[PDB]
C-alpha cells in the first residue's frame, strides 16, 4: 500500500545528506590510505559472510566506519578493532540475532581483549552522537525495485558494493542507487530508466551520467582486482552465481 | 518496597516538566542493550507534541541517564479512578485524533512502534496525551522481524497465526483494542493463552475463513476443527456506542490487513472530523 | 498445577481447554492425538465424553477437548 | 546433445532422487517426461501429513500406485466425484482427519490388499463397514473413538476379517452389551494384542470368560475404566499364557493386594494399574512383586501407526517436510 | 596381472585387472587387446582415473568432492559419461553421476531447464494449464 | 579463514588513555547546562529544582525495569 512509500522516500532523501561524510577526510589522517580503507572493507565483508549477517549490516557498519574515521585520528593496528565495533552496532540495530561479543572478539585471533571493545563502543557511540539509523543505498535499490526479475536485483546490489568497495563518495547514496540500478538493469536486459522512477525521485539519466561512467569503468576494472571477496561471495547460487559475468564495453546512453 | 529513587528539576520553562531515567549497565556481558540503542536512536529522531520528547542523553561508564520530558498520569489509574462514571465522550475523541496522529508520524517516519498498551500511554492535564515505550521500535524497509511482539491482550491475528510479514498493520488493530476498551472499561480479549485468545476473538467476531480473509487457511497455524462460531451483534459488543464509531470500529478491526484502514485513511472519517479538545476530569 | 478452563460452546459441541505444568507437559506425544484412558493416566480429572481433538503446535501444553450436546 | 534421446531407465534412475514439489514441476516439459513423471516406481511412499487436499487429487494419487498412504489429521471435506479403479494401497493411516461419510465410503470401496488400517477417531456406518468386509488380509485395524455402526456389522466384519493379529476396538461412545458380546463371540482366534476398554458398564465377566477361552494368544490386553472385573476375572487371565503386558488400571472392582497375585503368573512383565493403587502403596507392590513393571508407560501401542514419521517402521520417500 | 582396453580407435590403454576389476562387464567377463565400440578414448580416461582414484574403496547424501571436482565440466562430456558409466556398470559412479545431474536440475523452473536441456516443447499453449491445473496442491 | 590477523598487536594502554582522553568532553557541559553530578547520581546548587517523587505519584513508566468408587465425572474446582 503506497500509504507511506512517497512520504518515506522524501524523508530518506532529506536524510540521506546530513548526515553525509566529508570526502577528502583520508588525506587529513596521518597513517592511513585508501588502500588501506580498501582492506579493512574486504576482511570486514568477509568476516560479515563467515557469520552468515545481512548485507544491510554490512552498509550500516561501513557508514559506520566512514562517518568516524572522517571525524577521528587513529593508529593503524586499530583500524581492526573499530571495524569491528562497527560490525557489532550494525548488528546490535538491524540484525535479528546478534552474534556476541565473544565472536568478534574471537574472529581477531584475540589481538584486542573484550573490555577494549567495550571501551572503543563507548568511544564510537559517544562521537556518533547515538544517531545510527542513517539511510543507505541498499533501502533505494529496494524501494526502486517495486517498479522485478531476481536477477537483476541481484545485479544491482553486487554494482552497489563493487561501489562502496573503494570517486563514488562525492555522489549522493541515491545517486549511486540510481547509477547501480540503470546499469545492471542494461546489463541484464538491456532496457532503460523508466520514467515513474524520475518521477518519482525527481533524478534523471543526464545527471547521473558522471557516476554512471564511474561505475561502469570500475564494473570493468573489478574482475582483474586483487582482491575478489565479494566476487567469490557473489560466486554462489544464492546470488544467483551472478559475479562471473562480463562488464559491458560502452553503453548506449 | 518499591526500591528506585527519581529526581525532578523544575525552574523556569513552559515545559517545565522533566524526569531522570537511569538504566544499570552491566558491562562484560553483551555490553548496551539492543533496546537501549533502538530506543535512544529512534527516539533522537522524532519531534512532535502527542509523542514525548528527549532532550539529552547522558552515557556515564556503568550508568545511563536520559533527561525525559515528565508528565502527569498515564491511562490505566486514569480509567480505574473513573471506571464506574465512565469517560466523556469527546474526551475520548480528542484522545484518539492525538493518537491517530501520533501513529501517522510514526508510520511516516519508516518507525513501528509495535508496544501499545494503555500503560505506554500519558495524558497532560489538560487533554494533550503523548505515546513512550520505543523499546521495541525497529526501523523497517517489509522484510521478516522478530516475531515475539506487543502482549497477548492486545496482539493481532497476523502474529496469532504465526505469519512471515507484519507490516504496519499491528498499531492499528492495538489502537481498535485500546479504544473499545476506552469506551466499555472491559478488556475486550483477555486472553489466558495464545488459544484462548484466538477462541475470545473468534466468539467475538466469528470464525474465520476464505470469504472473509483471503488465504487464510493456508497460514501456518489454521486448522478447521475451530468452532463454528458466527459474528455476533455490533452493537452488542460495544453498546454505549453510536453508530458512526459502529462503522469505525467495524473498518478498524478487520481481519485482512489490507482491508484495515490505516492511519491518514482513519484521519478523515465523519465520526473522526467532529474533534473537540476538551480536558482531564480527575487529578493527574 | 493442573489449571482448567470453564465452558465455551456453540450450538453442537460444548469445549474445554487444560493447562499443565512442565512436568506432565513434556509427555505429550507429538505424534498421534490421545483418548480418555490416556490421559486420565496423565492425571486429568473430569467426566466421560471429553474428547482430545486436536493440538495446537506453538504451545504443546495446552489440552483441547470437547464433547457434544 | 540431445537428451532427450536418453534412454527410459537412465531417466528413471534420475527421476529417483528428487522431491516432491520439483517432481510436480518437471511433469510439465514436455509428454514424454509427463509420462515419466508417474511410473509407479516413484510413487511408493506418500505423505501428506496435515495438507489439506481433494477427494479427486487423494483418488488420482492412490490410483497412481502407492503402497504406504501417511495422511493423519488432515482434512477433505469435500464430496469425491471421479471413479477409479481397486487401489492397491497396503497401509492405510488416517488418524483424526477430518473426513466426510459419503467421501470415506467412496474411497474404501477401492481398496482391498489393505495390509495394515487405522481409522482412529473417526465416524463409520453401516455402508463403510460391509464394504470393509472385503479385506481378508488384515494384519492389524485400530477402530478407536469410532461410533455409529451396528451389530450385524460388527460380527459381519469379525466373521470375515480372520488373520487379525492385534485389535483396538477401544472407547466407542455409542456401544452396548449386545455390541461387546457379539464382538467377543465372534472375535478371531489368532489374536496377539486387544484392547476392550472404556465400556464400563458392558463389560462382564461372563464376556471375559468367552474371551479367555476362546483366544489362547493374547499377548498384550487392557480393560481399562471397566468397573465389572472380580479376582475371578484375575484367574481368567491367569489361564492365559503369554499375558506379557495386562493394565487394569481405575478398574474399581479389585483390590489392590489382589494385584500381587498377578505377579504370579510367569510371563507378565508390566502392569499398569493407574487410579487403583492409592500413592506411596506402589512401593508396597513392588516389594510384594518385584519382578514386574508397575506404571513405567502412559500410552498404548494396540495398532497405532506412529509411537519417528515412520509409518509402521516404513519410510514416506514423496513428502512435504 | 594387467589388461589392455582399446577404445573406439585404437588407444590401448594398459590397466591393472583389480582396477578394471571395478567394471562388472569386465569383471564377468575376465571370468571366462579388447575394443569397446561404444566408448571414446577421452571419456575412457577419465573413467580409468575415477576407478583408480576408487580402487580401494570399502564397498544430498554427500557427493564426495574428489567425484564433485571431477565433475566439473559441462553437458556434453557429463552426457557422454554417465552413457559410458552405464555401458560399463559400475554402480558408484552412475549413482553419483545421477545424484549430480538431479542437483544441477533441482530449483530452475521449466523454461530453464527446457532452454539448459536443449529439449523439444510439445503440446503447448493448451495442456499447460491443465498441468499446471493438476498441481495445485503443492 | 575468516580467522586472520590485519596488522599484528598494538599497545593498549595508550589506547585506553586515549579513549578515556575522548571521553574526558562531558563532564564540563554536563555540570553546566544539567546542574547535576551523573557520575555520582546526586544533585547540586540548584537552577534545577531537584526532589525525590515518590514512585506511587508518576505513571510506573518512569521507573519500569527493562526485559469401587472413583466415578468418572467431572469434580469442579
Amino acid at each position: 500500500v503506497p500509504d507511506y512509500h512517497e512520504d518515506i522516500h522524501t524523508y530518506l532523501r532529506e536524510m540521506e545528506v546530513k548526515c553525509k561524510p566529508k570526502v577528502g577526510y583520508m588525506k587529513k589522517q596521518p597513517d592511513i590510505t585508501n588502500s588501506m580503507r580498501a582492506i579493512l572493507v574486504d576482511w570486514l565483508v568477509e568476516v560479515g559472510e563467515e557469520y552468515k549477517l545481512q548485507n544491510e549490516t554490512l552498509h550500516l557498519a561501513v557508514n559506520y566506519i566512514d562517518r568516524f574515521l572522517s571525524s577521528m585520528s587513529v593508529l593503524r593496528g586499530k583500524l581492526q578493532l573499530v571495524g569491528t565495533a562497527a560490525m557489532l552496532l550494525a548488528s546490535k540495530f538491524e540484525e535479528i540475532y546478534p552474534p556476541e561479543v565473544a565472536e568478534f572478539v574471537y574472529i581477531t585471533d584475540d589481538t584486542y581483549t573484550k573490555k577494549q571493545v567495550l571501551r572503543m563502543e563507548h568511544l564510537v557511540l559517544k562521537v556518533l552522537t547515538f544517531d545510527l539509523a542513517a539511510p543507505t543505498v541498499n533501502q533505494f535499490l529496494t524501494q526502486y525495485f517495486l517498479h522485478a526479475n531476481c536477477k537483476v536485483e541481484s545485479l544491482a546490489m553486487f554494482l552497489g558494493e563493487l561501489s562502496l568497495i573503494d570517486p563514488y563518495l562525492k555522489y549522493l547514496p541515491s545517486v549511486i542507487a540510481g547509477a547501480a540500478f540503470h546499469l545492471a538493469l542494461y546489463t541484464v536486459t538491456g532496457q532503460s530508466w523508466p520514467e515513474s522512477l524520475i518521477r518519482k525521485t525527481g533524478y534523471t539519466l543526464e545527471s547521473l551520467k558522471p557516476c554512471l561512467m564511474d561505475l561502469h569503468q570500475t564494473y570493468l576494472k573489478a574482475p582483474q582486482h586483487a582482491q575478489q571477496s565479494i566476487r567469490e561471495k557473489y560466486k554462489n547460487s544464492k546470488y544467483h552465481g551472478v559475479s562471473l559475468l562480463n562488464p559491458p564495453e560502452t553503453l548506449n546512453l | 518496597g518499591t526500591y528506585g529513587v527519581v529526581y525532578k528539576a523544575r525552574n523556569k520553562l513552559t515545559g517545565e516538566v522533566v524526569a531522570l531515567k537511569k538504566i544499570r549497565l552491566d558491562t562484560e556481558t553483551e555490553g548496551v542493550p539492543s533496546t537501549a540503542i533502538r530506543e535512544i536512536s529512534l527516539l533522537k529522531e522524532l519531534n512532535h507534541p502527542n509523542i514525548v520528547k528527549l532532550l539529552d542523553v547522558i552515557h556515564t561508564e556503568n550508568k545511563l541517564y536520559l533527561v525525559f520530558e515528565f508528565l502527569h498520569q498515564d491511562l490505566k489509574k486514569f480509567m480505574d479512578a473513573s471506571a464506574l462514571t465512565g469517560i466523556p465522550l469527546p474526551l475520548i475523541k480528542s484522545y484518539l485524533f492525538q493518537l491517530l496522529q501520533g501513529l501517522a508520524f510514526c508510520h511516516s517516519h519508516r518507525v513501528l512502534h509495535r508496544d501499545l498498551k494503555p500503560q505506554n500511554l500519558l495524558i497532560n492535564t489538560e487533554g494533550a496525551i503523548k505515546l513512550a515505550d520505543f523499546g521495541l521500535a525497529r526501523a523497517f524497509g517489509v522484510r521478516t522481524y522478530t516475531h515475539e511482539v506487543v502482549t497477548l491482550w492486545y496482539r493481532a491475528p497476523e502474529i496469532l497465526l504465526g505469519c512471515k510479514y507484519y507490516s504496519t498493520a499491528v498499531d492499528i488493530w492495538s489502537l481498535g483494542c485500546i479504544f473499545a476498551e476506552m469506551v466499555t472499561r472491559r478488556a475486550l480479549f483477555p486472553g489466558d493463552s495464545e488459544i484462548d485468545q484466538l477462541f475470545r476473538i473468534f466468539r467475538t467476531l466469528g470464525t474465520p475463513d476464505e470469504v472473509v480473509w483471503p488465504g487464510v487457511t493456508s497460514m501456518p497455524d489454521y486448522k478447521p476443527s475451530f468452532p463454528k462460531w458466527a459474528r455476533q451483534d455490533f452493537s452488542k459488543v460495544v453498546p454505549p456506542l453510536d453508530e458512526d464509531g459502529r462503522s469505525l470500529l467495524s473498518q478498524m478491526l478487520h481481519y485482512d490487513p489490507n482491508k484495515r484502514i490505516s492511519a491518514k485513511a482513519a484521519l478523515a472519517h465523519p465520526f473522526f472530523q467532529d474533534v473537540t479538545k476538551p480536558v482531564p476530569h480527575l487529578r493527574l | 498445577q493442573i489449571y482448567y478452563s470453564d465452558k465455551y460452546d456453540d450450538e453442537e459441541f460444548e469445549y474445554r481447554h487444560v493447562m499443565l505444568p512442565k512436568d506432565i507437559a513434556k509427555l505429550v506425544p507429538k505424534t498421534h492425538l490421545m483418548s480418555e484412558s490416556e490421559w486420565r493416566n496423565l492425571g486429568v480429572q473430569q467426566s466421560q465424553g471429553w474428547v482430545h481433538y486436536m493440538i495446537h503446535e506453538p504451545e504443546p501444553h495446552i489440552l483441547l477437548f470437547r464433547r457434544p450436546l | 546433445v540431445s537428451w532427450d534421446s536418453l534412454p527410459d531407465e537412465l531417466l528413471l534412475g534420475i527421476f529417483s532422487c528428487l522431491c516432491l514439489p520439483e517432481l510436480l514441476k518437471v511433469s510439465g516439459v514436455c509428454k514424454r517426461w509427463y509420462r515419466l513423471a508417474s511410473d509407479e516406481s516413484l510413487w511408493q511412499t506418500l505423505d501428506l501429513t496435515g495438507k489439506n487436499l481433494h477427494p479427486d487429487v487423494t483418488g488420482r494419487l492412490l490410483s497412481q500406485g502407492v503402497i504406504a498412504f501417511r495422511c493423519p489429521r488432515s482434512f477433505m471435506d469435500q464430496p469425491l466425484a471421479e471413479h477409479f479403479s481397486p487401489f492397491r494401497v497396503q497401509h492405510m493411516d488416517l488418524s483424526n482427519s477430518v473426513i466426510e461419510v459419503s467421501t470415506l465410503h467412496g474411497i474404501l470401496s477401492q481398496c482391498s490388499k489393505l495390509q495394515n488400517l487405522s481409522l482412529e477417531g473417526l465416524r463409520l456406518s453401516d455402508p463403510i463397514v460391509n464394504t470393509l468386509a472385503k479385506n481378508s488380509n488384515l494384519v492389524r485395524l485400530n477402530l478407536s473413538g469410532c461410533s455409529g455402526f451396528s451389530e450385524f456389522a460388527l460380527q459381519t466384519l469379525l466373521s470375515s476379517c480372520s488373520r487379525l493379529d492385534e485389535l483396538n476396538l477401544s472407547w466407542c461412545f455409542d456401544f452396548t452389551e449386545k455390541h461387546v458380546q457379539v464382538a467377543v463371540a465372534h472375535v478371531s482366534e489368532t489374536i496377539t494384542q486387544l484392547n476392550l476398554s472404556g465400556y464400563r458398564k458392558n463389560l462382564q465377566k461372563s464376556d471375559l470368560s468367552t474371551l479367555v477361552r476362546r483366544c489362547p494368544n493374547l499377548v498384550h490386553l487392557d480393560l481399562s475404566d471397566s468397573v465389572m472385573l472380580k479376582n475371578d476375572c484375575f484367574q481368567e487371565f491367569f489361564q492365559l499364557n503369554y499375558l506379557q503386558h495386562l493394565s487394569l488400571s481405575r478398574c474399581y472392582d479389585i483390590i489392590p493386594e489382589t494385584l500381587l497375585e498377578l505377579g504370579e503368573i510367569p510371563t507378565l512383565k508390566t502392569l499398569q494399574v493407574f487410579g487403583i493403587v492409592p500413592d506411596g502403596t506402589l512401593q508396597l507392590l513392588k516389594e510384594a512383586l518385584p519382578h514386574l513393571q508397575i506404571n513405567c508407560s502412559h500410552f498404548t501401542t494396540i495398532a497405532r501407526p506412529t509411537i519417528n514419521q515412520e509409518i509402521w517402521g516404513i519410510k514416506c520417500r514423496l513428502t512435504l517436510q | 596381472p594387467s589388461i589392455k582396453l582399446q577404445s573406439s580407435d585404437g588407444e590401448i590403454f594398459e590397466v591393472d585387472v583389480e582396477i578394471a576389476k571395478q567394471s562388472v562387464t569386465i569383471k564377468t567377463m575376465l571370468e571366462d587387446p579388447v575394443p569397446l565400440p561404444n566408448v571414446n578414448a577421452a571419456i575412457l580416461k577419465k573413467v580409468i582415473q575415477w576407478c583408480t582414484h576408487h580402487k580401494d574403496d570399502p564397498p544430498t547424501d554427500d557427493i564426495p568432492v574428489w567425484d564433485q571436482e571431477f565433475l566439473k565440466v559441462d553437458q556434453g562430456t557429463l552426457f557422454e559419461l554417465i552413457l559410458a558409466a552405464n555401458y560399463l556398470d559400475i554402480k558408484g559412479l552412475l549413482d553419483v553421476t545421477c545424484k549430480t545431474v538431479a542437483n544441477m536440475i533441482k530449483g530452475k523452473t521449466p523454461e530453464e531447464i527446457r532452454k539448459t536441456f536443449n529439449i523439444k516443447n510439445d503440446f503447448t499453449e493448451e495442456e499447460e494449464a491443465q498441468v499446471r491445473k493438476e498441481n495445485q496442491w503443492c | 579463514s575468516a580467522c586472520r590477523n590485519l596488522f599484528g598487536p598494538v599497545d593498549h594502554e595508550e589506547l585506553t588513555r586515549d579513549l578515556e582522553k575522548h571521553c574526558r568532553d562531558m563532564e564540563e557541559a554536563s555540570q553546566r547546562k544539567w546542574n547535576f553530578d551523573f557520575q555520582n547520581h546526586k544533585p547540586l546548587e540548584g537552577k534545577y529544582e531537584w526532589q525525590e517523587v515518590e514512585k506511587g505519584s508518576l505513571p510506573e513508566f518512569y521507573y519500569r525495569p527493562p526485559r469401587a468408587g472413583s466415578v468418572e465425572q467431572t469434580p469442579k474446582k
